[PDB]
């Protein structure tokens, strides 16, 4: 039908969401690797 | 374990009932909220499988 | 055994033309269930409202 306009398209926006997701995941893995060592 | 059959179930139906009853009350989008219950579930499953 | 049970009985209600029994109903084609609500790919920021 009629779709509300967005600055980001669907593929661009899911790319950004998955990138922020993977960044959070990697930060958590790095933090957990920091613990159990010192 | 390929012998498992993956399909819809009763508790999932009940959850979708609750999600519609919540999105209609708050004037929200029922399917966009689902697109965020999935974007968060990917985080949850990746963290659980990782540890 | 199960495929034979279904075949034998599918035939029993097929050859009974007059009475009416509910059959399996499947959609017409590979389309979304409500074309007036959503499409195939769905925007994370919303369809009608932000
Ligand atoms: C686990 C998943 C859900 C990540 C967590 C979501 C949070 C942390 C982040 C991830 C991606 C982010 C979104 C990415 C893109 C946009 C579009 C922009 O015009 C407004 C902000 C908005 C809507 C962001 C809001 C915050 C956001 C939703």
């Amino acid at each position: 039908r009629v779709q509300l306009a967005h600055h980001f398209s669907e593929p661009e926006i899911t790319l950004i969401i998955f990138g922020v997701m993977a960044g959070v995941i990697g930060t958590i893995l790095l933090i957990s690797y920091g613990i159990r060592r010192l | 374990q390929p012998l498992l059959v993956v399909g819809f179930s009763g508790p999932l139906l009940v959850f979708e009932e609750a999600f519609f009853s919540f999105c209609e009350t708050n004037g929200l989008e029922y399917i966009v909220g689902r697109v965020w219950i999935g974007f968060w579930l990917i985080l949850l499953v990746v963290l659980v499988v990782a540890f | 055994g199960v495929p034979i049970s279904i075949l034998i009985m599918v035939l029993v209600d097929f050859f009974i033309q007059d009475t009416y029994t509910q059959k399996l109903s499947v959609p017409d084609g590979f389309k979304v269930s409500n074309s007036s609500a959503r499409g195939w790919v769905i925007h994370p920021l919303g369809l009608r409202s932000e």
